[PDB]
DNA sequence: TCGCCCCCCTTCGGTGCTTTGCACCGAAGGGGGGC
């Protein structure tokens, strides 16, 4: 309570909200007539009349105890007229950021956002009035004199406040671990159980000065200890169970959870998948619709339930020894992985299943995957891991010198876990000695939609397809894959698309294109490509004939 | 205890909100311990979530200096202050400093802490110190004092530095001094030795009121090359007009018709194809406007630098930095010394601070980079490389290398 | 019929190019989890 209050501003030029209260009620009102009562004997709200000429309705839901009810104020128009806030939550803490400790206790603040008061300038805003009965009569009007549950300012203004009352416990405590998420502290010491017990006695004090009360009901003593999910063993970690939905027929908003629990799930639980089940999310128009698993799908999803009966647990970070993060190679754009110290006792799995880009091949993945865990471990641990990685040295080596683009990759070792990760094909850096030479070209006419592709090579071999419904980067594609259709294993192809040139040049072994794949599939099989460029319509060599022939 | 100057935001401009990035262990240690010491000293105040605004914060090493530096990355604030060519704050270049046989830079950040920032622009400087496994919420803090990496710093203490160097610059007046941000550049035409000792001079002078080696004598320009061979593939004529083709762009008079009917039909890429003399002639031609500097390029002061780079491979970068398209102010090849050779966003990041460097030397100010490196790879990576206190604009490309122009 | 934070997967729409579609990327929709 005693703490002070925090200035706060609508933007600019605006004013306070004046909207109106729902359903109303006998019960509901008199309900709402016995809620406030309560908290106006405490202070946290005031009685208002009519020269306040502001307004917002209210509701209530109930808490994780369930007979609590949670009181909540529709204050959406509010919080659209208050000012900014920079949020002071940056994460989310891991257990598996956790080191062993002696002695651990979790607390939680009973009605932490009531003990905060509200800037009193800032009152008035806050005004919400629950109607007489039923719409017969004047009504009753409230304020809130603390920060209120639904206002947007209240989480970091209680962030805050909490914030400055741990400090001075803090600094003269420095080797014990306060984890402070909103208003539930895990608290973690070496000390023995008694000094222990007398450290957070004092603590719960200190709390209580500055009014904030620590109720037995939420004062945790004994292991497993209830933490952000999870469950706090001495020597390891759980997280609380996970149940998947088990439809018969499955809507959009069915998947969209299922898949939501997968992904919490592979925090912990290693090779989960959810590309099959994720594919069956696009193209859809409904949360309703009605979506039929393909067969693919129900494969994922009976994988994904055998890793989910087998029990997990994660264990404790030592700092004094190594991190270290291994990859595996799941197929179609899908990677897991697990962070340990000791072999097979894993701190957290994970996984990178994202698609960037519309071409790209395993390396870059691979790369993508490291720098996600790279960014993950420095959150977690303060530090990067060591890798363990299916890519042979000789891969990669051939990889960033070929490659235009600066890339890297930190203190890795190899592997042998297949399938590994690996270039699919390499383009010559020379004309192939005894190759034929395909002249490339395709152009199609903006207008028209209507394209042609074609060749001509130096062994006299000539070609014009038509095309319908492209463009012109299609074309050149196209040309392309022509020549690669109709050549030897080894060929030198010479065309005039810097677009072209600039896909096939990066190596990818994949596309959300089909005419791209195709030609990558082409490219597999070859033996040697040279692939080289001329600048078009300067009356070039072979170029300037294939020119003349697809027009 | 002095009179603050006041500041603003351009116009229909709000400050900055730029999320803090995550941080090491040993980084979030060493900007703790330099903010409670500034927060001590009333450099710096504790502030709460009412403020809007949000700068990232990270630390370096210097090699040489291995004290670790906090550095707040206000380049989205300084794009959004007000400009200092309007209240005649803004410096001048002197034109000798990339004329002197040896350039030594020196931190000179710490001496705008002693001069307070107008009380209403202070929010606009907040950062957040992020804490590991997010223990607890991010600790905030904002200027009382003109930051460093601030470009209102330089405008602002402009005065008081004249004042402090105008003894030193008297008697020394063939050494040049420019200042850029937090930074003064330190030229002389004098041996190594006696430069340096000068050097230490200037630093105590400095230390009384309240060292990186550059030789800009012996930067080169790079030109386009054409090979020389005395036989000839299909392949190489190509490859040869293609080039010459796009450095047209660039320079003036240069032919591909003599070498380009050497290519009439429909040729194997390995056939060889002997020169006529006349395409020998084109080429000797093209050849020698491609030796001599481009006629009609000149600095324009009123609009930015821009740098490209090129990765060509065993530890070498091309760059050129140019204002317009193709009219190229000035073209290089830089090359690592290191002998490890293991790490290309290392070796960017080093090519990136000397581009710039050079870039200060020689106009006053740094290019924004066209970085030839996916954003994701180059931001898990290059904080643990850069060494400067100032940081240049900066994009990502991805552009295909069509003909080996600049190797 | 609420708030703030992190994560993933999908979709949409703005940007800039010696383009006419294409690739890139940030924002916002859905979901998971925390308090
Ligand atoms: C984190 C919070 C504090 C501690 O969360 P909490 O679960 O411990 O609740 P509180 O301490 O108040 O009551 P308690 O005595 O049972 O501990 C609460 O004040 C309010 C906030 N919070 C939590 N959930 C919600 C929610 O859905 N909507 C809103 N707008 N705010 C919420
Ligand atoms: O690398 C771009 C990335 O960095 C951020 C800071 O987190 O922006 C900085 O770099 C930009 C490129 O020069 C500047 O325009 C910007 O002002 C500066 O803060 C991110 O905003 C951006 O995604
Ligand atoms: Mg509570």
């Amino acid at each position: 309570s005693p703490i002070e209050t925090v200035p706060v501003k609508l933007k600019p030029g605006m004013d306070g909200p004046k909207v109106k209260q729902w359903p109303l009620t006998e019960e509901k009102i008199k309900a709402l007539v016995e809620i406030c009562t309560e908290m106006e004997k405490e202070g946290k709200i005031s009685k208002i009349g009519p020269e306040n000429p502001y307004n917002t309705p209210v509701f209530a839901i109930k808490k994780k105890d369930s007979t609590k009810w949670r009181k909540l104020v529709d204050f959406r128009e509010l919080n659209k007229r208050t000012q900014d806030f920079w949020e002071v939550q940056l994460g989310i803490p891991h257990p598996a950021g956790l080191k062993q400790k002696k002695s651990v206790t979790v607390l939680d603040v009973g009605d932490a956002y009531f003990s905060v008061p509200l800037d009193k300038d800032f009152r008035k805003y806050t005004a919400f009035t629950i109607p007489s009965i039923n719409n017969e009569t004047p009504g009753i009007r409230y304020q809130y004199n603390v920060l209120p549950m639904g206002w947007k300012g209240s989480p970091a203004i209680f962030q805050s406040s909490m914030t400055k009352i741990l400090e001075p416990f803090r600094k003269q405590n420095p080797d014990i671990v306060i984890y402070q998420y909103m208003d539930d502290l895990y608290v973690g010491s070496d000390l023995e159980i008694g000094q222990h017990r007398t450290k957070i006695e004092e603590l719960r004090q200190h709390l209580l000065r500055w009014g904030f009360t620590t109720p037995d009901k939420k004062h945790q003593k004994e292991p497993p200890f209830l933490w952000m999910g999870y469950e706090l063993h001495p020597d390891k970690w759980t997280v609380q169970p996970i149940v998947l939905p088990e439809k018969d027929s499955w809507t959009v908003n069915d998947i969209q959870k299922l898949v939501g629990k997968l992904n919490w799930a592979s925090q912990i639980y290693a090779g989960i998948k959810v590309r099959q089940l994720s594919k069956l999310l696009r193209g859809t128009k409904a949360l309703t619709e009605v979506v039929p698993l393909t067969e693919e799908a129900e494969l994922e999803l009976a994988e994904n339930r055998e890793i989910l009966k087998e029990p997990v647990h994660g264990v404790y970070y030592d700092p004094s020894k190594d991190l270290i993060a291994e990859i595996q190679k799941q197929g179609q754009g899908q990677w897991t992985y697990q962070i340990y110290q000791e072999p097979f006792k894993n701190l957290k799995t994970g996984k990178y299943a994202r698609m960037k880009g519309a071409h790209t091949n395993d390396v870059k993945q691979l790369t993508e995957a490291v720098q996600k865990i790279a960014t993950e471990s420095i959150v977690i641990w303060g530090k990067t891991p060591k890798f363990k990685l299916p890519i042979q040295k000789e891969t990669w080596e051939a990889w960033w010198t070929e490659y235009w683009q600066a890339t890297w990759i930190p203190e890795w070792e190899f592997v042998n876990t297949p399938p590994l990760v690996k270039l699919w094909y390499q383009l010559e850096k020379e004309p192939i000695i005894g190759a034929e030479t395909f002249y490339v070209d395709g152009a199609a006419n903006r207008e028209t939609k209507l394209g042609k592709a074609g060749y001509v090579t130096d062994r006299g071999r000539q070609k014009v397809v038509p095309l319908t419904d492209t463009t012109n980067q299609k074309t050149e594609l196209q040309a392309i894959h022509l020549a690669l259709q109709d050549s030897g294993l080894e060929v030198n192809i010479v065309t005039d698309s810097q677009y072209a040139l600039g896909i096939i040049q990066a190596q990818p072994d994949k596309s959300e294109s089909e005419l791209v794949s195709q030609i990558i599939e082409q490219l597999i099989k070859k033996e040697k490509v040279y692939l080289a460029w001329v600048p078009a319509h300067k009356g070039i060599g072979g170029n300037e004939q294939v020119d003349k022939l697809v027009s | 205890p002095i009179e603050t100057v006041p500041v603003k935001l351009k116009p229909g401009m709000d400050g900055p909100k730029v999320k803090q990035w995550p941080l090491t262990e040993e980084k979030i240690k060493a900007l703790v311990e330099i903010c409670t010491e500034m927060e001590k000293e009333g450099k710096i105040s504790k502030i709460g979530p009412e403020n809007p605004y949000n700068t990232p914060v990270f630390a370096i090493k210097k090699k040489d200096s291995t004290k670790w530096r906090k550095l707040v990355d206000f380049r989205e604030l300084n794009k959004r202050t007000q400009d200092f060519w309007e209240v005649q704050l803004g410096i001048p270049h002197p034109a000798g400093l990339k004329q002197k046989k040896s350039v030594t830079v020196l931190d000179v950040g710490d001496a705008y802490f002693s001069v307070p920032l107008d009380k209403d622009f202070r929010k606009y400087t907040a950062f957040t110190i992020p804490s590991i496994n997010n223990e607890t919420p991010g600790i905030r803090y904002q200027y009382n004092v003109l930051p460093q990496g601030w470009k209102g710093s330089p405008a602002i203490f402009q005065s008081s530095m004249t004042k402090i160097l105008e003894p030193f610059r008297k008697q020394n007046p063939d050494i040049v001094i420019y200042q850029y941000m937090d930074d003064l550049y330190v030229g002389s035409d004098l041996e190594i030795g006696q430069h340096r000792t000068k050097i230490e001079e200037l630093r105590q002078h400095l230390l009384r009121w309240g060292g990186y080696e550059l030789h800009p004598d012996k930067w080169t320009v790079q030109p386009i090359v054409l090979p020389e061979k005395d036989s000839w593939t299909v392949n190489d004529i190509q490859k040869l007009v293609g080039k010459l083709n796009w450095a047209s762009q660039i320079y003036a008079g240069i032919k591909v018709r003599q070498l380009s009917k050497l290519l009439r039909g429909t040729k194997a890429l390995t056939e060889v194809v002997p020169l006529t003399e006349e395409a020998e002639l084109e080429l000797a031609e093209n050849r020698e406007i491609l030796k001599e500097p481009v006629h009609g390029v000149y600095y324009d002061p009123s609009k930015d630098l821009i740098a490209e780079i090129q990765k060509q491979g065993q530890g070498q970068w091309t760059y050129q930095i140019y204002q317009e398209p193709f009219k190229n102010l000035k073209t290089g090849k830089y090359a690592r010394m290191k002998g490890a050779h293991t790490n290309d966003v290392k070796q960017l990041t080093e090519a990136v601070q000397k581009i710039a460097t050079e870039s200060i030397v020689i106009w006053g100010k740094t290019p924004k980079f066209k970085l030839p490196i996916q954003k994701e790879t180059w931001e898990a990576w290059w904080t643990e490389y850069w060494q400067a206190t100032w940081i240049p604009e900066w994009e990502f490309v991805n552009t295909p290398p069509l003909v080996k122009l600049w190797y």
